């Protein structure tokens, strides 16, 4: 059993492992700092007495959730209401899965790669579809259609903003992508794909202002009403690890990816991942809630075609180049 | 291969035809005006019909692997433009009744004319299959233009479940058709066997799925029993469109296919199809013989007459005319076809809810519309067969290529169904003159677009050598 | 090449873990903790065509997104004429967005 | 090391039982479950003999197989809705009303 | 390489065969959802990455979508035809079903008589389909688009509320 | 549609009149139990028909009922929605959901004695509310306060109407998503209670005006927290302004949503805020002053 090819083997499995360890943990641990980055925005402290800096309130908060009485809706259909949270966690941990973190870290060095975190995309509205139906509550039904139905008013331009990286890189491999930023990183030309990307990858993972459970209280219509314990951690967490994925894509399609002038790269690529991260406390801080046909409105009108003539500036310019 | 300028002059129609489909759209986008989109709709028709001059200028040429074109798509080109034309101008009366949008109509119409250029200059699966889709989901949405009718909703469910199953057998029979051949041009399904290996298992079974889906969109049997219903419960001007273009566009890419595959010479094929012709032209004159609709009697002779034009199809390698057989009788079955329907879309214009198809409500229909019965039964003896009209002509022109060929139970079923067909044509065009118990110009224009049908079938009947010297002229690539 | 079967290795164990992850959370959260009874515990706490209308455009411009897609993954190699090509195909996708919006089928509020 | 033969089948059961799931089914959104079904398998039999002669044209019929599966699927449920809206049943078998 | 392709064929033709018997619409479309996830599986086994790409993105993230979001917006419960189990009754599905099979024996022994040296798996990239699309098949990438807009006109034409 | 709008449907007398009980009744689970199930079965069996609403299940009209869900300060009560689609054709709000039976403890309790429920009918307005009532009393009384009382009572009722106005403010811009300038605008209430509590020893109900005066003097070193609550507030008035109200979101969730004139304010009673954004100049410390409103500029 001594071979380099089988060492190198257990090597990338090991290394594949501690990816998706560090990235499920830096999801509940961004639970917890969103918590605190709140705090800090908004003049105080947050939580900050359970543990050192409060940082053990992420295992108080396990530990509650999974000893919370485990709890189906009998009129409920029990196979979708527990296949959605599993959805909304797995869609975009595997979406995860494609992001080159340094130089020889990589889980799935794939060929369609940012074409692999739109299957996940469509996967993750499914998830929000099946908790919306199966909780049979018609309140978190209607809650659930109409949040589907502002995924997909952005989702319809979320590869399009992802298509002038792509035609700069002239692949769709995501390390591709990394090294056709050594130079100028991508969010010089490619700076309307990076805010519709960004703004589409918050309403894709129903971050505010997107987040349907909490832009309508009064009607009781979230979709997330019937979800207790570790299922509505599963969304919880879920919903952060999408952040954090989010993030991180948006790191290595217009932010250089790992590359840097001093730093190792995975502490450039860190950085970088986690001031987007706290940008999207910022976010959540900061900017009021739109109505929702104007969010939809926004969506169709105003960024599909910023993509799409986006794409086409970025074709004309790429092809006025190459003498 | 590229695209050069002369091949986008070749291109002209379907460029034309594109930009018509956006210019309309964009007006519509800008204000609801049924007058000015009808009227660009036409005018855009129009000018592809006057660019088929350029084209046939250009010459015959291939543009892309996907289209070939030649006097044969020019001819079907026309064909189509003509019915694209006729059906806007008999769906303007009838769309003033009607109190939802109209304007997405002519849109459809343009579509669907598209596909029936695509089809008209197919050389490949790819844009056969691409065809007959551009020309069926338009017609989904036309067959239920008004949907809050039960009948036009039914008929667009049964031609959009029909049509999307038999896609889906025309896909499949394609892809074990590119499977056994390796190449989707047309020249080639059949090209890499020799030493007499030409019944290939998997290139029979796969051109049986597309026979399958073709013959469910020619209404051929036993593919055929949307027809009548569909025929009925559509909109008159979008029976016309459907009787006419769509049956001519398909026939005719069926026509190139079976000329260029060297698979289209194999006798199992040949067999098959003339079972499919002999059974069609039988059961098509067979089941409208008590009919007392005259969309469904158009429905069952529609069945007949594709029938007489698969007789036609059968001896493409035998004999030496039988795209010039096939061209004559599409142009005749074209003008005929658009008399009777257009005279159904006038009398039942303006929409108002049912249609006028009761043979009850055609009954007497000398007695205060004259000139409209008067073409109405010179289109029935014309599609009898009746001679000095052009439906005699094809199907003179049918016989002579059966009988040179030796088709001779081809022969005779032609012959029992014309007995059949004089008996319920007869009996439509003689009750138009029994006893029974508008006011703008576009109903004037449809009434002098089927007066010009008439005109042209009697005229062509007694004297069909223009026809045939223009048939003759509009000939493929050998 | 030794790299890419641990490369997918890697991604069979990376897809493996995750889900078996998230169904061994699931599991636990299921088997820990008391469970009470209550009597209304039980008791939980018609949508336009719009709805359908978006998903209807969502699918419709996905489509038209894929061939985008492919368009843009190689357009050195297509030139100008697929520049001209691509260039047709969005003008025809913006006049469809565009006579979307104008006649209402993209307008939620009345 | 895949034969073509096998990858044909496969397309082939996947047509045949999407077939008869479109025949059997009273329920028009079972209906247009079952051609969704055979025209995937068609698509699927075009990308195995694409995939056979190493060209892009069975990806290409995939191509154009699933925008017409898009925009298929698009009308039937218009008219699969249109028929809730106007009858409040979704038996196929009450569209019958023209026969003969 | 086959591993994968065998049992994503299996997982394919046993989820379409719950397909077409089951009786809940959601759970049919989730079975009609595995099954394209293992058609996409089959797809990437053979080399067509694209094809397996734009079967997760687009027949299963957003046709089904369309599906899934009908049928949620319906509101299908206990409706009489589904309480019937009328294609559950051998007298209803025996005849198809040896129908089906006819076909099937038929387009198998056509099957098995061609020309087969194996699918060598060799992927065939985006990047060789975007050249094709947009080289020799250019009149279909605009005429899908003309395509496409149709079913867009004609969908909205009939989905419409008024 | 004469029905009852503060006790539930099956109420047995009538409690403002002079022969009913006013205090509680024995409390019975059974009672709770049946209505309980009127609750469980109230969307089954419901009908337009008794809520003046009409022409309900044309079949395309829906009704939805909200309830304590959003519980923004302002309390709980019910609204049954009569929805096209999207869009609200009629809609009643159901309320007696936060009855307390005041003016029955009106007439329960002392003169003297009803002043802390005076200062819970409003409960973000404190001293405003009590303001009102001592003055009624003290024309029954015929009291006539003296100038101090005046300005001590006024710059109470001027210090909690900044408290009410700043949780208003602060909740609508949370209520339309923005969550940030609640807590800066709660610390801010917190230096109004400072000085509140140290004048009259409470937070929220001081109860501590009086028939003829106030409870006590002013402590000594009012003045200092008067002075440092007025060098806090307009720097955070202005961050509030520009970092919320400004908001081009904010402003197109809030511009032309839920608009009525004048005719329509007088016509339903509106006052305050509400009428004056309608042009008409009638406010109460002008038009009738009251408290000695008229010497402050
Ligand atoms: C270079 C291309 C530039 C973009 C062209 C396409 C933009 C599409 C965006 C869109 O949906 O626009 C809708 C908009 C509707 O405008 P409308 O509702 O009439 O507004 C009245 C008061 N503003 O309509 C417009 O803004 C009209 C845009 C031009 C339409 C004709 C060309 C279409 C291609
Ligand atoms: C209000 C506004 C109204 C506007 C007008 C609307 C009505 C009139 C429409 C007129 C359309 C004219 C179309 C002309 C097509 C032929 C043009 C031409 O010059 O063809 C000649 C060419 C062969 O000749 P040559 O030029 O030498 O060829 C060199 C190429 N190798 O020939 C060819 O290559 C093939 C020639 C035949 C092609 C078919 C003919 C065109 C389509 C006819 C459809 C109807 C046919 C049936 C009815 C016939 C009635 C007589
Ligand atoms: C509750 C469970 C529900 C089901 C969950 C999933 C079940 C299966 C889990 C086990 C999967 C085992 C591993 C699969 C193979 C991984 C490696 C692989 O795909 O390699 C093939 C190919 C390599 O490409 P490349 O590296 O570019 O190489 C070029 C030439 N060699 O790379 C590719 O082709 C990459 C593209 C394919 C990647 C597919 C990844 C999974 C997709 C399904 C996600 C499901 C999400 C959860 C459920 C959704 C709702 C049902
Ligand atoms: C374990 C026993 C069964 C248990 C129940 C079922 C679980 C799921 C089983 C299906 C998914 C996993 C199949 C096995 C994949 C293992 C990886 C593999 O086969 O890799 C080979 C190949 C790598 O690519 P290549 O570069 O060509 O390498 C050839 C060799 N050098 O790979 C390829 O080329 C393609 C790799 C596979 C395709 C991507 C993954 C598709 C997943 C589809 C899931 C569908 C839903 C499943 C639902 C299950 C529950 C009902
Ligand atoms: C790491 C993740 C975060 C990365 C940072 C950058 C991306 C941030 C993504 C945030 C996404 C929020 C999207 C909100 C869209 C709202 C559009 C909308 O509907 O606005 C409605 C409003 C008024 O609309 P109207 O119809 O005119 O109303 C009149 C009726 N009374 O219309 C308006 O107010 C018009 C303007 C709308 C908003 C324009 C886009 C703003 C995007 C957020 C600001 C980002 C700034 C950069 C942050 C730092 C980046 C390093
Ligand atoms: C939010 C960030 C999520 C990252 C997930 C993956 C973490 C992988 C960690 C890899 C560490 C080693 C990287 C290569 C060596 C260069 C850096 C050395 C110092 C850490
Ligand atoms: C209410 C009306 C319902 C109509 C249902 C129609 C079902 C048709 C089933 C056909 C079964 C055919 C079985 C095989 C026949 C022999 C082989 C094919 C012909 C040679
Ligand atoms: C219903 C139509 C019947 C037609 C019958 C024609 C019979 C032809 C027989 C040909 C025999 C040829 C022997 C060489």
């Amino acid at each position: 059993w001594i071979s380099p090819e089988l060492i190198e083997i257990l090597l990338t499995i090991l290394k594949a492992v501690v990816i998706l360890l560090v990235v499920v943990t830096c999801g509940a641990f961004m639970s917890f700092g969103e918590r605190r980055l709140l705090g800090l925005f908004q003049n105080r402290y947050g939580p900050n007495r359970v543990g050192w800096g409060g940082s053990l309130q992420l295992v108080a908060d396990m530990i509650k959730m999974f000893f919370k009485e485990d709890w189906i809706p009998k009129f409920s259909d029990r196979v979708i209401f527990t296949l959605a949270p599993m959805i909304a966690f797995t869609s975009l941990l595997l979406a995860f899965a494609i992001v080159p973190v340094s130089p020889g870290w990589v889980v799935a060095d794939l060929n369609i790669g940012i074409l692999f975190f739109l299957m996940m995309a469509g996967l993750a509205v499914y998830a929000v579809l099946f908790a919306g139906w199966s909780s049979n509550n018609k309140y978190s039904l209607l809650g659930a259609m109409r949040a589907s139905a502002q995924t997909l008013s952005y989702e319809v331009f979320l590869g399009l903003s992802l298509m002038g990286v792509v035609a700069q890189a002239g692949s769709f491999n995501m390390t591709d992508i990394v090294n056709s930023q050594a130079h100028v990183w991508n969010v010089i030309p490619q700076f309307f794909g990076f805010i519709t990307f960004a703004i589409a990858g918050v309403a894709v993972c129903h971050r505010h202002p997107f987040d349907q459970p909490e832009a309508e209280q009064e009607l009781a219509d979230g979709y997330h009403i019937e979800y207790s314990g570790m299922k509505f951690g599963l969304f919880f967490v879920g919903e952060y690890i999408g952040i954090v994925t989010i993030s991180a894509l948006m790191v290595t399609l217009f932010f250089g990816g790992w590359q840097g002038p001093l730093l190792p790269p995975f502490i450039w690529f860190a950085l970088k991942t986690a001031f987007f991260m706290m940008m999207f406390i910022l976010i959540r801080a900061s900017l009021p809630r739109p109505r929702y046909d104007q969010v939809m409105s926004f969506g169709w009108k105003i960024c599909l075609p910023l993509t799409l003539i986006n794409l086409l500036v970025t074709a004309a310019v790429i092809l006025w180049q190459a003498q | 291969m590229t695209i050069t300028p002369q091949n986008l002059i070749a291109l002209l129609p379907l460029l034309i035809v594109g930009l018509t489909v956006v210019v309309v759209m964009l007006s519509i986008a800008w204000r609801r005006n049924h007058f000015l989109n009808a009227t660009l709709s036409v005018i855009g028709l129009n000018a592809a019909l006057v660019s088929l001059w350029f084209v046939g200028q250009a010459g015959a040429m291939d543009v892309t692997p996907l289209m070939r074109v030649d006097g044969f798509a020019m001819l079907y080109t026309g064909l189509v433009l003509l019915a694209s034309l006729a059906t806007c101008t008999f769906a303007y009366p009838w769309l003033e009744g009607y109190n939802d949008n109209k304007d997405e109509f002519y849109l459809l119409v343009l579509i669907a004319a598209l596909g029936g250029i695509l089809l008209a200059n197919a050389n490949h699966l790819a844009s056969l299959f691409l065809g007959i889709e551009l020309i069926s989901l338009p017609l989904f949405g036309l067959v239920g233009y008004a949907f809050r009718q039960k009948r036009s909703l039914e008929a667009s469910i049964k031609y959009t479940i029909l049509s999307a199953a038999a896609s889906s057998f025309l896909l499949f029979g394609m892809a074990l058709v590119y499977a056994q051949s390796g190449d989707l041009s047309f020249v080639a399904l059949g090209k890499n066997l020799g030493d007499g290996m030409l019944n290939e298992p998997l290139l029979l079974a796969g051109f049986g799925l597309m026979i399958v889906g073709l013959g469910f969109k020619l209404s051929l049997v036993p593919f055929h029993l949307w027809t009548p219903d569909v025929y009925q419960g559509a909109p008159a001007p979008v029976s016309t469109f459907l009787a006419t273009a769509s049956k001519i566009a398909i026939f005719g890419v069926v026509m190139r296919l079976f000329l260029y595959a060297p698979v289209g010479d194999s006798e199992a094929i040949r067999v098959v199809l003339a079972i499919i012709a002999f059974a069609s032209i039988i059961f098509g004159n067979l089941m409208a013989l008590s009919q007392t609709n005259i969309k469904r009697l158009l429905g069952y002779s529609s069945i007949s007459h594709l029938g007489y034009l698969l007789v036609a199809l059968i001896a493409l390698q035998t004999g030496e005319m039988s795209m010039e057989a096939v061209g004559v009788y599409l142009a005749g079955y074209l003008f005929s076809s658009l008399g009777a329907f257009g005279v159904v879309s006038l009398m039942s214009s303006p929409y108002r809810g049912p249609d006028a198809d009761s043979l009850f409500s055609y009954r007497g229909l000398f007695w205060h519309r004259p000139i409209l019965a008067a073409v109405m039964t010179v289109m029935m003896l014309s599609l009898a067969g009746i001679p000095m009209t052009l439906g005699f002509i094809g199907k003179f022109y049918v016989l002579a290529v059966g009988v040179q060929a030796h088709l001779w139970w081809l022969v005779g079923a032609v012959v029992v169904g014309s007995a059949i067909g004089l008996y319920y044509y007869l009996r439509v065009a003689v009750s138009l003159y029994l006893h029974a118990p508008p006011s703008n110009w576009q109903y004037s224009a449809g009434g002098i677009v089927v007066l010009i049908s008439a005109l042209l079938v009697l005229v062509l009947g007694v004297w069909p050598q223009p026809l045939i010297s223009i048939v003759r002229l509009a000939m493929p690539l050998m | 090449s030794t790299e890419v079967i641990a490369h997918h290795w890697a991604f069979a164990i990376f897809l493996i873990v995750a889900i078996g992850l998230c169904c061994l959370m699931l599991v636990g959260g299921w088997f820990l903790g008391g469970r009470a009874r209550a009597r209304s515990k039980n008791v939980p706490f018609r949508l336009s065509a719009k709805f359908y209308l978006v998903a209807m455009f969502f699918v419709i411009f996905d489509v038209e997104a894929l061939y985008l897609f492919a368009w843009s993954t190689s357009i050195r190699e297509s030139g100008w004429v697929g520049f001209v090509e691509a260039a047709i195909f969005i003008f025809v996708l913006l006049a469809g967005l565009v006579y979307l919006v104008r006649i209402g089928a993209l307008d939620w509020t009345p | 090391m895949i034969p073509l033969q096998h990858g044909l089948i496969l397309a082939a059961i996947l047509f045949v039982l999407g077939l008869t799931g479109l025949v059997i089914r009273r329920n028009l959104l079972f209906m247009l479950i079952g051609l969704e079904i055979m025209i995937n398998a068609s698509a699927l039999a075009f990308v195995v003999a694409g995939s056979y002669w190493g060209q892009t044209d069975g990806q290409v019929m995939y191509i154009l197989a699933i925008s017409l599966a898009a925009a298929e699927a698009s009308i039937g449920l218009a008219l699969l809705l249109q028929l809730h809206r106007r009858r409040q049943n979704l038996n196929i078998d009450s569209v019958s009303e023209m026969r003969g | 390489m086959e591993f994968a392709f065998y049992i994503c064929g299996l997982i394919a033709i046993l989820a379409t065969l719950r397909v077409i018997t089951h009786t809940n619409p959601v759970h049919a479309l989730l079975y009609l959802i595995i099954s394209l996830l293992a058609i996409s599986g089959v797809f990437f086994s053979l080399g067509a990455y694209f094809a397996g790409a734009l079967e997760i993105i687009v027949y299963a993230g957003a046709i089904m979508v369309l599906f899934v979001f009908v049928v949620m917006m319906l509101n299908l419960g206990g409706s009489e035809i589904e309480q019937e189990r009328q294609w559950l009754k051998p007298q209803v599905w025996i005849g198809p079903a040896i129908l089906s099979a006819i076909m099937l024996v038929v387009i198998v022994y056509a099957i098995l008589g061609v020309n087969d040296q194996g699918i060598d798996g060799t992927p065939i990239s985006a990047k060789a389909v975007g050249i094709t699309l947009f080289g020799p098949y250019v009149l279909a990438v605009e005429l899908a688009s003309m395509l496409l807009l149709a079913g867009l006109v004609v969908a909205f034409h009939v989905g419409r509320e008024e | 549609n004469l029905r009852r709008i503060m006790m539930p449907q099956t109420w047995k007398g009538h409690p403002l009149r002079k022969d009913y009980p006013a205090r509680a009744t024995e409390f019975s689970p059974f009672e709770l139990t049946k209505a309980k199930q009127d609750l469980e079965m109230e969307a089954l069996t419901f009908k337009p028909e008794e809520w003046g609403m009409k022409r309900g299940t044309n079949e395309d009209f829906m009704f939805l009922n909200l309830g304590p869900n959003h519980p923004s300060a302002h309390g709980a009560f019910r609204i049954v929605l009569q929805l096209d689609g999207e869009e609200i054709v009629d809609c009643v709000p159901d309320i007696g959901y936060h009855h307390r039976g005041a003016e029955k403890m009106g007439e329960r309790q002392s003169w003297h004695s009803y002043i802390p429920y005076t200062d819970r009918i409003e409960y973000l307005g404190g001293c405003v509310n009590e303001m009102p009532y001592v003055l009624a009393v003290e024309k029954l009384a015929g009291i006539t306060v003296p100038d101090r009382v005046n300005v001590i009572r006024v710059m109470l009722s001027e210090l909690f109407r900044i408290n009410s106005h700043l949780l208003y403010i602060s909740t609508f811009i949370q209520d339309v998503g923005a969550m940030t300038p609640v807590f800066f605008a709660f610390t801010d209430r917190q230096k109004i209670y400072d000085l509140v509590e140290a004048i009259t020893g409470f937070r929220m109900h001081p109860a501590w005006f009086r028939i003829g005066g106030v409870a006590h003097d002013l402590p000594r070193g009012w003045d200092r927290l008067l002075r440092e609550f007025l060098d806090w507030m307009p720097k955070r008035l202005a961050s509030y302004e520009k970092a919320a109200l400004q908001n081009t979101i904010l402003k197109g969730r809030s511009q032309g949503v839920a608009a009525y004139g004048a005719k329509e304010a007088l016509e339903w009673g509106t006052t305050g805020a509400g009428l004056r954004a309608t042009g008409i100049d009638f406010d109460v410390r002008k038009a009738r002053p009251y408290s000695g409103y008229e010497n402050f500029d």
